[PDB]
């Protein structure tokens, strides 16, 4: 259902408009007033219609069937097209001037926000459901503003990327149970080496600058990088890839995991999880907003600490998150203390791991003296 | 294994010297619980002999002497280092002594400057504390959170000052050899850490004044000279190296300033003096000048008849030679005052070749050297060093700049100074800590002794310049912030803390308006404020602008509308923590709005009359947004506050619906007092709002409109027979049990009174029928209820005495002026 | 619970009576051999007045039993130490302390 | 109290010397004049004994400035939610803002002498980058007011005096290449910000000085405690000052770039955001005279607002001019579809009957003949 909104939900992935005429050849050209062309959101790749239950929704593409699917620009609302030039066209329409009004011409009505407010809406966010109206309102014309390229390309592959896990997903829960013994798999195959390459590409896509770079050069690489994973996160990709751990976390060892997806796919297990740890660190590496998100489950971390197969990634990740966000600290207790003190006494000498207790101690400038304490209480005594 | 062997084992000398981090960083921020502790696993002799270990790799020789630093010196460097921004001076022979240039005869404007931090300081600096480390003493019987911090831990001073000099002496002969090996591998892990601890003492004034002439001899020997051995200042030391001489020179830059503002002290100790007995002379001479003039000694006692700002600002008054007609005093005291100028500008280097001979010109000298060399990476030497170089180039603007926080006290309340900032060095180290419930007992008892401080009432423009209202303010905004969204937990310290600062904003008005502006600032943190009791924020708000006629009406619409915005949250979402608690749910929060509607009560009314600026714009935002008023009077549908009062008062009577039906927490909430509290404040609130009568009679137009709204809003046989409906009585029975109501549960005189005083100020009494009308039936049974219960058992109750307020404060004064 | 063992005789008259306070230099110990503290490391001798239970009792009893520069080894149980709670960050809780205490002097 | 009070020998020492010290500066420290930017560029403008190393690269190695520039530079650069302050920035940016104006008939040969010398000052600065580092810091500020952004444009302000040209195509060249969104998103905002006149806060300031209050250390006569009208009004005056430099000389290769940015991805108009700021300005001065029927004489505070106030109309009316001298047809499109009008026909009725009100008396001959001028 679309909805108007307002504030910084918009700069967000979840706004963007691709606009797809009708014609293969010259799809490029200009735009025309009062010409048909579809409207598809890019991260969910479904199209505007005016569906028969719900009025005006998005579609899957396997049922846009050009009639709900239509949409014509214009400069008012009064009643009237021209012929598809095989050329680039006349410049009608501005960027940031030139105010348009939408009408889906099959059936001849006008977008227009909802003008009813339930008590959800009383004091809460100012969503206006809008809905395809017969005449509608006034002061529904629309702006048209770009969005850089850059995140244009970005939001492509969320819609590419998640599909894939979601394939994945499906797969994972599919032989869940299930031990296939000696015979065959549960189902059909897993794109492994497809998802392989995915992760491979965002690890990359997702690389801190070079410190060897000039000053200004790296701040702006990291306003982009800063963009780039707030929006996977609006997006919901790190709840994704947290589904992913917790599906792929079941088994314990690669011969166990093997005994219900596939001998073949068992060898891949230990290089996807370390994968997946090397992306989650690149995804909240930086940013406090996206780091915050683990004091509702920072348990969950604590729970995997102890495995073998992904330690070091799932190390540096926890690194990560504490050297961020204070109140994470504020979340420690006793329990946590003891699984990294434990850390260093099972990993050896590991001098990472005194690193992860000097991001216990101080945060951002302030003591944490409910933690220090705990630290020097469990460790310092023994002297072992 | 041998130490010395780290420097081959780097495998592990990464992990030990990240070791020592981890030891710093537990003892860090001045833990010193934990930094005690820390001495049983390093000691005295350890961290001693690791000193002067030559052979010792280079990161752990910075992290062993940091280490040392941060066990034993960082805590009372830190809280001396706070200190050293105030300038508290006593009335005493040695700051009289004090004086701009030492005695010489190099030159009449100015002789030779006197060296950086030799000579005396009278300023006041608090003790340092330390404690012995001995680790067999008996676990003290006191619990955690409630026994005494522990101190720094102990360590020979005067002997660690003696190996850190004689270790300078060594690094500075050592550099001129230009040796192919440097002291732990490198140039800057060699003079680095060293240079760190010397700084960290002359912060700390270890040092006497003999060592200092030495510091200045190792750094730069010839420029230094009062009457291979070559200094820091050209050895081309690494950029990491000046960070720290940086820090060095600004200690030194920081002394001439502290010497100008106790040298002033001085001069104004001796020159004020002369003005008070001059100024005597010609008031003697004054009373006696009747003999040979007339009504022009209104002009010339103009100044005995002024106050004393005034008259020392017209006595400083002849600064440009064309305003000395006004100024009273003698050419020697003229002369004087000028020539304290001249030499005073002189040691600021404003007004008077290779050799430096001075520590402003010769720094100047030598940050321009340093940034012509190379381009400077480090961010911060680039800041710092620039920092320096504009704090010699403006003499004059750093001691403006200091003077707002200079102070002269009488050398008889010293040591209650000292106990006030004992307790001031405790505030400023929580800013840099997370609360805990050790630390809630430090701040509860460190106020409590600044109550109990004379000073701290006796020189309250002092407390302001200290700025230790806006410092406990922090720490409020801190604990708010942390968990704002769901509830407060150590509320104790933070209505402590709530109460202490209305005590400050009681002292004067100045203090006050100084609060005050940091008004808006309270209003966000207070949104969560009402689940505790005692003070709030909001209660702060309140008291920092109480009977204030100037500030009401500089009360900004912005703060006003930020305010009725919060009270619609209120009338519109119920309170959670009560809903939590077992408590039944409406569709509002009257203990919350109420709270609002106190502050209201207090942002309109002063001293007895409302203010009209404040009164039609808070009504019209109550009538822009109406669900203010709650679900009575709400408009479409909303039942009467008439119809509205019974149920809340059945309510309150009925058990398992008045509380959650599972005082017992000392302030159990009860729904419908709350209510009918909630729709009192209302009511009190817009009564204070009504225009004042003398506008009314001459009908001011716009004035007219507010009475015409107020009286739409609110009908009169709801006042009357609120104002008429019956209350509890306290009776003699049941084996002389004096049945007693809760004030906290039960129906009150107060809320009534607040009825009545919207009546007077709203409709007022017109017509003798009308008045006896409501005297009947609304106070006629309150006056004969009043003198039946004046009865030696009953008339000290507390609902005897709600009555007696009640009656003599709302009743009798209405009657009175209508006795005609 | 505490048992004291002689290391150098000094005089094994004088005892230690109530109203002066004692002067020892002493040398903690880790019953499994790590040592934690001592009194010459920090050079300065470590006095502190008896009766008026400043140290652990288990230590005022050992000085107690001890002698004008006789030194001795004392051995506190954790009943008459730190015990169930230990000092914290020091010591962990229930473990015997060992002490090379020396007498120096008093006063 | 005065017949009674007190009098100044019988004060305590200590407080005797307390009001002592802050009386003083006021009269002696604060009053102290003492020019010092000059000499401070000029030591940190030369290159100080680095002829005798003479390496192969052109590149001239020291320079204090430059290095003081690039570092506030670097802070300015950082990725920060908000934008600090920092005192030495305060200093520095003013002190290099003082050091390039130092500023009956005179004659032409001379007058020459000293704009070439001022050229050379403002050369001595925006060759080093500080033309740049103004730029980023109006980027940074984030469109939030402040002491630090009006310094800021105190500076710009101080290198743009008498229409620098070449300064003015270096601010050009750096948006084109650098494609910045947020500097005129700020621009925008703090424009938005500024503050028009107000009637209640007239008022209550009426009252509140209708009090006559006193304090209780002494009595200060008439004190000048803090404004709440017209606050920021020379954050107004330079902010338009600033624009109107920048499009000073007829820049049509600016003007155009205001009214629509290329490059940016989106597009910002500055015309007809200041017209929409010159119309809350004339709601503003137009409602205070609409306060001025029943009172038929105005007092000080009314007359010393309109002194400030109409400075502002004078100001963005000459920023105006500069936006369209030479003339821009674009911008000129753009002020005939504006609300430029209305708000000329709201201004030309102020000026209507104020002017009458005005001429009733000779009391009002100053405000009278700014007004003139102003129209």
């Amino acid at each position: 259902l679309v909805y108007y909104e307002g504030g910084a939900v918009c700069t967000h992935a979840r706004s963007l408009w691709r606009l797809e005429p009708l014609r293969i050849s010259w799809s490029g050209s200009h735009l025309r007033w009062g010409q048909p062309l579809r409207i598809r959101h890019v991260t969910t790749g479904r199209y505007l219609a005016l569906t028969e239950d719900q009025g005006l929704v998005v579609v899957d593409a396997c049922k846009a069937h050009t009639k709900a699917t239509s949409f014509c620009f214009r400069v008012s609302k009064e009643k009237l097209p021209k012929r598809d030039v095989e050329g680039m066209g006349p410049p009608e329409i501005k960027y940031g001037e030139s105010l348009c009004f939408v009408q889906h011409v099959a059936s001849g009505l006008w977008l227009t926000y909802a003008a009813p407010d339930p008590k959800a809406l009383r004091l809460g966010v100012l969503k206006k459901k809008a809905i395809l109206h017969q005449e509608g309102h006034m002061d529904d014309a629309l702006f048209l503003t770009r969005c850089q390229q850059e995140e244009s390309q970005a939001a492509r592959m969320i819609h590419s990327t998640a599909g894939l896990y979601n394939q994945f997903i499906k797969g994972l829960d599919s032989f869940s149970g299930k031990p296939r013994g000696s015979g065959p798999p549960a189902g059909p195959a897993l794109p492994i080496e497809a998802v392989i390459l995915s992760l491979q590409d965002l690890i990359g896509y997702f690389e801190p600058p070079s410190e060897e770079l000039q000053h200004e050069e790296k701040q702006s690489k990291l306003r982009s990088l800063r963009n780039r994973q707030s929006l996977f996160q609006e997006e919901g990709m790190l709840s994704l890839v947290l589904n992913c751990i917790d599906r792929l976390n079941v088994y314990t060892t690669a011969a166990h995991f093997a005994e219900y997806a596939g001998e073949e796919a068992a060898e891949s297990w230990k290089e996807i999880v370390n994968l997946l740890y090397e992306l989650l660190a690149s995804l909240i590496r930086g940013n406090r907003a996206n780091c915050a998100l683990f004091s509702t489950n920072l348990d969950w971390v604590v729970s995997k600490l102890d495995r073998l197969e992904a330690s070091s990634g799932i190390l540096e990740v926890l690194y990560c998150v504490l050297i961020e966000s204070p109140e994470v600290l504020n979340i420690i207790q006793e329990n946590h203390i003891k699984s990294i003190i434990s850390l260093l006494d099972k990993h050896g000498r590991n001098h990472k791991v005194l690193d992860v207790l000097c991001s216990l101690c101080v945060c951002n400038g302030v003591a944490v003296r409910s933690n220090q304490d705990l630290i020097t209480e469990n460790l310092l005594p023994g002297r072992e | 294994m041998d130490i010395l062997e780290l420097s081959e084992r780097l495998d592990l000398q990464r992990f030990h010297s990240h070791t020592l981090r981890l030891y710093r960083a537990v003892c860090a921020l001045g833990n010193n619980r934990v930094a005690h502790a820390l001495c049983s696993h390093v000691d005295q002799a350890q961290l001693l002999h690791a000193l002067e270990d030559a052979h010792l790799p280079g990161p752990l020789r910075a992290g062993y002497y940091d280490l040392l630093i941060s066990i034993h010196l960082e805590s009372a460097c830190r809280s001396r280092r706070s200190m050293l921004s105030e300038y508290i001076v006593p009335l005493t022979p040695e700051t009289r002594a004090i004086t701009l240039f030492p005695p010489g005869r190099k030159g009449g404007n100015a002789r030779r400057h006197g060296l950086p931090g030799v000579g005396v300081t009278t300023s006041l600096r608090p003790p340092h504390h330390f404690s012995p480390p001995c680790f067999v003493a008996a676990l003290p019987a006191a619990g955690v959170a409630e026994a005494p911090a522990r101190l720094s831990p102990a360590i020979p001073l005067e002997a660690l000052r003696d190996k850190a000099l004689r270790m300078l002496g060594e690094a500075v002969r050592d550099g001129g050899q230009h040796a192919r090996d440097p002291v732990g591998g490198s140039v800057e892990f060699q003079f680095v850490p060293v240079l760190k601890l010397v700084s960290t003492l002359l912060v700390m004034g270890i040092f006497g004044d003999e060592d200092v002439k030495q510091i200045l001899k190792m750094i730069e020997p010839e420029v230094f000279t009062e009457e291979l051995e070559e200094g820091l200042l050209q050895m081309k030391l690494p950029e990491s190296v000046k960070l720290q001489m940086c820090n060095l020179l600004e200690y030194f830059c920081d002394q001439e300033l502290q010497h100008r503002v106790e040298s002033l002290a001085a001069f104004a100790e001796r020159y004020v003096d002369k003005l008070q007995a001059n100024q005597r002379s010609r008031y003697a001479l004054l009373m006696r000048a009747f003999t040979m003039s007339a009504a022009e000694t209104a002009r010339r006692t103009r100044e005995f008849r002024s106050p004393p700002q005034e008259q020392i600002n017209m006595l400083l008054h002849f600064k440009d030679e064309a305003d000395e007609e006004d100024c009273p005093l003698p050419e020697d005291i003229r002369q004087d005052l000028q020539d304290f100028h001249q030499d005073l500008l002189a040691h600021c280097g404003i007004q008077l070749e290779k050799k430096p001979q001075s520590l402003q010109e010769l720094v100047s000298h030598m940050v321009v050297r340093w940034a012509q060399e190379d381009y400077v990476q480090s961010p911060e030497l680039v800041r710092a060093m620039f920092s320096l170089l504009h704090r010699q180039y403006d003499g004059l603007g750093e001691l403006l700049r200091a003077l707002p926080r200079a102070y002269t006290i009488s050398p008889s309340s010293v040591e209650d100074t000292m106990s006030l900032l004992e307790c001031l060095g405790q505030i400023r180290s929580l800013l840099i800590v997370q609360m805990g419930p050790q630390e809630e007992n430090l701040m509860i008892q460190s106020i409590g002794n600044i109550m109990n401080n004379k000073v701290f009432y006796q020189h309250p423009n002092l407390m302001r310049a200290l700025g230790m209202h806006e410092t406990v303010m922090e720490v409020m905004v801190n604990v708010l912030g942390g968990g704002e969204t769901k509830e407060i937990r150590f509320p104790k310290m933070v209505t402590s803390c709530c109460r202490f600062l209305c005590y400050f904003c009681r002292i004067s008005r100045q203090n006050q308006r100084s609060m005050f502006d940091h008004l808006s600032y309270l209003l966000e943190n207070s949104g969560i404020g009402l689940g505790m009791q005692g003070s709030t924020p909001l209660d702060v708000a309140a008291a920092s602008v109480i009977d204030n006629n100037e500030l009401a009406l500089a009360l900004q619409e912005q703060d006003l509308e930020k305010v009725v915005s919060y009270l619609a949250g209120c009338g519109l979402q119920s309170c959670p923590m009560l809903l939590a608690k077992g408590y039944p749910d409406i569709g509002w929060n009257p203990c919350g709005g109420e709270r609002y509607l106190d502050f209201l009560r207090f942002a309109v009314f002063v001293n007895g009359e409302s203010v009209e600026e404040n009164a039609n714009v808070v009504v019209r935002l109550l009538i822009r947004k109406p669900e203010c008023f709650g679900p009575a009077l709400r408009g479409e549908g909303g039942s009467g506050l008439l119809a509205a009062i019974e149920e809340a008062i059945r309510i309150s009577e009925d058990p398992a619906r008045d509380g959650p039906g599972v005082p017992p927490e000392e302030n159990r909430v009860h729904l419908g007092h709350a209510i009918m509290s909630f729709y009192a404040a209302l009511i009190d609130l817009l009564g204070r709002c009504a225009p004042e009568m003398h506008l009314i009679q001459a009908g001011k137009g716009e004035a007219l409109r507010i009475r015409a709204i107020l009286r739409s809003l609110v009908p009169l046989d709801d006042l009357v027979g609120i104002i008429s409906l019956p209350l509890q009585i306290p009776t003699l029975g049941k084996d002389g049990a004096l049945v007693q109501p809760k004030m906290s549960a039960s129906f009150v005189p107060d809320h009534k009174a607040s009825m009545v005083l919207f009546l007077d100020r709203v409709y007022g009494i017109e017509n003798q029928d009308f008045l006896l009308h409501v005297l009947d039936v609304g106070f006629l049974p309150d006056m004969r209820a009043a003198a039946s219960l004046d009865t030696a058992t009953f008339s000290t109750t507390e609902m005897a005495l709600a009555l007696n307020r009640y009656l003599c404060l709302a009743v009798l004064p209405l009657i009175t002026k209508c006795a005609p | 619970g505490v048992e004291i063992e002689t290391i150098s005789p000094g005089d094994g008259r004088t005892f230690p009576k109530k109203g002066q306070t004692c002067v020892v230099h002493y040398t903690g110990m880790l019953q499994n051999g790590k040592k934690f503290d001592s009194s010459r490391d920090r050079n300065k001798p470590f006095k502190f007045r008896i009766g008026k239970q400043e140290v652990i009792k288990g230590f005022e009893e050992g000085a107690a039993q001890m002698s004008l520069g006789q030194r001795a080894k004392l051995t506190c149980t954790p009943d008459v130490a730190y015990g169930a709670t230990g000092h914290p960050g020091v010591i962990p809780p229930n473990a015997t302390l060992i002490f090379d205490v020396e007498l120096l002097n008093l006063e | 109290a005065c017949f009674r009070m007190t009098p100044l020998y019988n004060l305590p020492t200590h407080r005797a010397c307390n009001m002592f010290l802050e009386s003083y500066k006021a009269a002696w420290i604060l009053t102290e004049d003492h020019s010092f930017e000059d000499r401070m560029i000029d030591d940190l403008s030369k290159a100080g004994e680095q002829e005798e190393e003479e390496e192969e690269v052109e590149e001239k190695k020291p320079d204090p400035l430059h290095q003081l520039v690039l570092h506030f530079s670097r802070t300015a650069l950082t990725e920060k939610s908000k934008l600090d302050e920092d005192y030495l920035y305060m200093a520095y940016a003013d002190i290099m803002a003082k050091s390039c104006h130092l500023e009956v008939e005179v004659s032409f040969e001379e007058k020459e002498m000293e704009k070439q010398r001022l050229l050379y000052q403002q050369s001595r600065l925006h060759t080093r980058g500080a033309a740049e580092m103004v730029l980023q810091m109006i980027s940074a500020c984030k469109g939030e007011t402040g002491a630090m952004v009006s310094s800021t444009l105190k500076l710009g302000i101080s290198i743009l005096n008498g229409g620098n040209a070449e300064v003015q195509q270096k601010m050009l060249d750096y948006l084109k290449d650098k494609k910045e969104v947020g500097f005129f998103q700020s621009i925008q905002a703090l424009m938005q910000t500024c503050s028009v006149l107000d009637l209640n806060a007239f008022e209550r300031q009426n009252k509140a000085e209708g009090l006559g209050m006193v304090n209780e250390d002494g009595t200060v006569i008439n004190r000048q405690n803090g404004e709440k009208v017209m606050a920021d009004d020379e954050f107004t005056q330079d902010l338009f000052r600033f624009l109107q430099l920048l499009c000073e000389g007829h820049n049509n290769d600016f003007q155009n770039y205001l009214r629509t940015q290329t490059g940016n991805t989106t597009t910002i108009n500055i015309i007809i955001c200041t017209v929409d700021y010159l119309l809350r300005l004339q709601e503003s001065i137009s409602d205070f005279y609409w306060y001025y029927s029943g009172k038929d004489v105005i007092e000080e505070q009314g007359k010393r607002n309109f002194s400030k106030a109409m400075s502002v109309a004078k100001q963005v009316f000459n920023s105006l001019t500069e936006y369209i001298q030479g003339p821009c047809t674009g911008n000129q499109q753009s002020l005939a579809h504006s609300r430029l009008w209305d708000a000329v026909v709201g201004f030309l009725h102020v000026f209507a009957h104020m002017m009458m009100k005005l001429a009733q008396d000779s009391s009002q001959i100053e405000l009278l003949k700014e007004l003139l001028d102003l129209q």
